[PDB]
């Protein structure tokens, strides 16, 4: 492949060159102190109730004419998805690295309340910008995060949107990174956020890799996860990344489908470029000009995608593909229906895909489907479709 | 060259527009009318759809200017309609790195011949290590374009080797008091123009950023006054106003 | 005491004594056959996450002056309360009996979702009850209930409400039982539905122990739990009731206080009383007729409480107390901000009775309440009271 | 004694009244106009908040007669008003446990002084071990009022005792074809009056009943036709043509 940049990297402005250097150079350090990991663990088994189950899913197994199928549970972590894994480890760091408050930018609001969640329980100060056109309209997470002792401030400026908080909350950190940390949501950004991330994330296959183990006696043949930025997917997939015979996939949210344009999938009709300080590959028109995406899972609807899912599409280790609207709302009926677990529409994306290949595999093979996150949050939305009765 | 050549005068003033705010025929007059107004250097901004690193208002002008269809081919309209009312004064090309990343060494050869002759890149930082070279700083210097860099106070000094490497024409500085000092030692240190990159929106300040820096730059007022009255003619009378002496 | 019956009892029509009898000498049998408590202790691991966390909480213990304080995070717990180790329960012995069809009645919903919830994983066809003015008001919980595959009742009959759908539910088994578990939601009913629900519930309490000896080498000196109907109390008082050190409270709805008359105190105003099959604390007026109740919460909003409680009542085995809508509103909030856990409404009377009791407790003391549920269900409610903060 | 006396007669119409739906005097203006249409024997209910064992009919009329602020006193005033029209026709309270468990043995005194002859708990069924007794039936017997107890078809025979220890007056019968046999072994084995609790509302089935019952209770056509036309005449001519004969 050519190209002139390794994925990743940190094409940042001079005035976040010292604060990424510096976290950078603390966070080398931190990850292999012992006391640290140690204080870590103990927060996410007795305040987020790790470790997760891994569900088998016989009935939903059944109605898709599939083989054995699992789910790794993080629907019922705290805050009811995988985002808090990060949002603990980074807000245990800044208080490890002596940051009194951290700050963070929110569209929907999921990341806003992961990190607020973080901060109540290690009693950090949270400042969290928010694009005034998202503040009216999503008045319940503003409250929630209200409510969880947070700030958001309404970004009035500009075009009061996520662009405009992204660039007021960057502004914040530039001027308090000596006691703030910033909070990145998703296995994006500069170096060495993706690192971060995904070390935050690994818990999970850690975790998967003794439960398959223990009810099943070996590696997985397949393991599936929604792509939003990649942090899930990544964390699920860590350890089994140099399994060769463990198939990895990754589904996106495909919108109404490739052709008509609207979409959020990346390595479908996506290419590299730097954006937000990191290279990967990017929904962009000839010119590099961001293209706008959309998918009805607001976790999926971003132009972006993490640097790892990169290097794994390029190299061949594994299969990026992707799900419209509308197979994810298919999926999610029936897992909700024959299992009593109620997906997000994200995690939906993951299960319409073994939906699509589920009679072809060999009954024997083994699937770990990664439910991201539960799906109440979703449930207004999806109860104004009027959908009827899938099967 | 032509950089190099306007600093042998004094204390210049930088104005920024953004490239196909209005439309590419509004740009050509508006860079016409900050000439006439006794700009020094015009500052082209290259609208990109996600400018992080841009203050709100300049973050709305680069929005009207990609819905008013500004591409990578208008953009060499714009820079050779300025070219044909001006060919003395200085033209910056400032840009986010991934319409220029987009692009091949024949474009930037294109945006040479068609009059620009520095070429800012706000989020492509000279690279770190001694050794690891920049494939886009050397494009530009391949090609005769100046790479205009900018510095902190607390550059490392492995940028200050790396940053004299590819640094031409002038360097932005970022301050953070006796900062008169402070930009003596930098400027002898990269024996290039140092310029205060702080908006300057008044007389006032303008004059007193001089004191120490090469330049100033008017990186706001003129796109703000675009949003109040159109008219280029008050393009010319703010920068009037604004210019000392 | 002057009582012509025993707490408890099955004051039952004719046609529901065969039915009645015939749980009664099932159950029997069941509660103590390896293969049906195995595989319960199966599914509560891989499918609802048990075992639940026990987590300390130093800032709102910090914030309240009160001393070493653990919540039990039955708001962990699939569906997000304790409820569903009861539904699980229930419906594993129904389907262990031969039934096809579970049968209940919901009034707000969470019991309907609970059972709706056991059903779709157990594969058994759900029959939910609820009067129409009812569904009306919840048409969210009526879409989830039908989501997860229930049929959902709109009972037009009559007025049109709980009282209306607990009749239809009735007739139904009276009907259907030789088929057809009908299953309760709390510790309340004839006999021998009280025992059935303190057996499901008291793995929280079994937990407990164990976790709390892990952090602490000794059992706690104050349990506190609220009380709708009493499940998730007796649960988690049930493996240290015989501890005479073991301090038990359980704290009512105590609505706009008791003066005011708009409250659920059962223990506070209420005396024994026949209704709905079971003699217990009942809220009646002079010639025995229910009286009509009030709580913030829709959890404790009965007349009604468990004979179990009734029996600890009298014995002064345990505390019963209550909290005003406006105690357990502040407390929601306290635990929210210092925390970042989001309590449900029914728990955070539980919580009020800690805050007003906590500056008193000697520091070393060790109380754990117990968090029956989250609170995001409670949140569009909350919101609308349009509170300021809270100290 | 006094019901025992009503069924030497055979074939019997027991017609159910909500005590206080209306008020106290219509409550007494209906019971009249059933007496004056051939009812036999009239059941009288307390209404109860929550009456789970009845029909929604029957619920919503109990809401009416308690918004309507019938007590335990106007109770006694309201069969103290039929008394005083007929002191033949006999009258069963039927009644929910709790309303008169929260009274006291000195209200069942009262009760029969006022003209009460039997009463029927729904919900307070005969003790299930062949020793434990039953306080509630055993006030009941202790002041002459008649225990009047519901059996099905699967009673065990350990009520078939008990219950045979404490039934007086007649039994009610909950069945399932050749019922006319099933009702007799019931009737020979307690060797009272056996009827079909089933609730009639046209003569065709009244009379279908009597075949093997001893008398068909209509619960719920007068209770309805009150929320039709409450015109107690409409009850008299209700009766009389759902009455056989
Ligand atoms: O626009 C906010 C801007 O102000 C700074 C300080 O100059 O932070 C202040 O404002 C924040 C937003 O409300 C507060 O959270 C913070 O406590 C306050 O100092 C910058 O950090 C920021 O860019
Ligand atoms: O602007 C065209 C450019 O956009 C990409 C994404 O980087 O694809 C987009 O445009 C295509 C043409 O309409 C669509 O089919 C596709 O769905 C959409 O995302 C590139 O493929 C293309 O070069
Ligand atoms: O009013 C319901 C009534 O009908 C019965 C059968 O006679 O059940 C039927 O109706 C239920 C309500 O929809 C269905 O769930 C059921 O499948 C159907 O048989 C009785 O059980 C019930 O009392
Ligand atoms: O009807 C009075 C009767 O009701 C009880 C509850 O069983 O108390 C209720 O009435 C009281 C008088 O208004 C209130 O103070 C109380 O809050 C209310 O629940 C009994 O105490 C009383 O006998």
């Amino acid at each position: 492949f050519k190209h002139k940049h390794p994925f990743g990297g940190a094409f940042l402005p001079e005035e976040l060159l010292a604060p990424i250097q510096n976290l950078k150079a603390e966070w080398e350090i931190l990850k292999t102190q012992q006391s640290f990991l140690s204080e870590l663990d103990c927060i996410l088994k007795n305040y987020a109730g790790r470790q997760t189950p891994l569900t088998e899913v016989k009935n939903f197994a059944r109605a898709i004419d599939g083989p054995r199928v699992f789910l790794k549970r993080e629907d019922l972590l705290h805050t009811g998805a995988h985002k808090l894994n990060n949002a603990l480890g980074q807000c245990l760091l800044a208080k490890y690295l002596g940051k009194t408050r951290v700050v963070a930018e929110t569209g929907a609001g999921q990341h806003g309340v992961a990190t607020a969640t973080a901060c109540a329980y290690l009693g950090l100060d949270c400042v969290v910008y928010m694009g005034a056109k998202d503040v009216e309209r999503q008045k319940p997470n503003v409250e929630k995060m209200r409510f969880l002792g947070a700030e958001v401030v309404s970004v009035t400026k500009g075009s009061c949107g996520l662009k405009d908080a992204v660039n007021q909350a960057l502004q914040d950190w530039a001027t308090t990174h000596s006691f703030t940390h910033y909070c990145l949501g998703s296995a994006l950004g500069p170096l060495p956020y993706p690192d971060i991330v995904r070390f935050f994330q690994s818990v999970i296959s850690a975790e998967v890799k003794e439960q398959i183990h223990a009810v099943a006696g070996r590696d997985p043949d397949i393991l599936i996860a929604c792509i939003g930025g990649g942090s899930n997917a990544i964390g699920f997939f860590h350890h089994f990344i140099p399994n060769p015979k463990v198939q990895l996939i990754g589904v996106e949210g495909g919108g109404l489908g490739i052709s008509s344009g609207k979409h959020a999938a990346r390595f479908a009709t996506g290419r590299p470029g730097v954006f937000h300080g990191f290279y990967s590959y990017l929904l962009q028109d000839d010119d590099g000009q961001v293209l706008q995406t959309h998918s009805i899972s607001a976790g999926l609807d971003y132009p972006s995608v993490g640097p790892d899912h990169a290097e794994m599409h390029e190299s061949g280790r594994a299969f990026y593909t992707l799900a419209t609207d509308e197979e994810a709302l298919r999926a999610f009926f029936l897992l909700t229906r024959n299992e009593g677990i109620i997906p997000a529409l994200e995690s939906s994306h993951a299960l319409a895909h073994l939906v699509s290949i589920a009679p072809s595999l060999p009954k024997e093979q083994i699937v770990i489907v990664n439910l991201s996150g539960r799906g109440d949050k979703d449930l207004p939305q999806i109860i104004r479709r009027n959908r009827g009765i899938y099967e | 060259s032509k950089l190099t050549q306007v600093f042998k005068q004094t204390k210049l003033c930088i104005g920024y527009l953004t490239a196909g705010d209005g439309g590419t025929s509004y740009t050509i007059e508006a860079a016409k009318a900050l000439i006439q107004g006794g700009v020094d250097i015009l500052e082209l901004g290259f609208p990109f759809s996600d400018p992080v690193a841009d203050n709100p208002e300049i973050q709305v002008s680069h929005d009207r200017a990609l819905a008013e269809n500004l591409t990578s081919e208008t953009l060499l309209e714009i820079v050779e309609g300025i070219r044909a009312f001006n060919q003395e004064v200085p033209l910056i090309l400032y840009s986010y790195y991934n319409p220029l990343l987009q692009r091949d060494l024949d474009y930037l050869r294109r945006l040479k011949d068609a009059g620009i002759n520095g070429v800012c890149v706000i989020d492509l930082p000279a690279p770190l290590s001694h050794g690891e070279k920049s494939p886009f700083f050397e494009d530009l210097l391949a090609v005769g374009l100046d790479p205009i860099l900018l510095i902190s106070a607390g550059t490392t000094p492995e940028r200050m080797s790396l940053i004299q490497e590819y640094a031409r024409g002038f360097l932005y500085y970022i301050p953070c008091v006796g900062i008169k000092e402070e930009f003596r030692k930098v400027r002898e240190h990269f024996d290039l123009p140092i310029v205060d990159r702080r908006d300057i929106c008044d007389k006032k300040e303008a004059a007193h950023v001089l004191n120490y820096s090469d330049g100033f730059i008017v990186k706001t007022a003129f796109v703000h006054q675009t949003t109040m009255d159109s008219s280029v003619e008050t393009l010319t009378a703010l920068a009037q106003t604004v210019i000392p002496g």
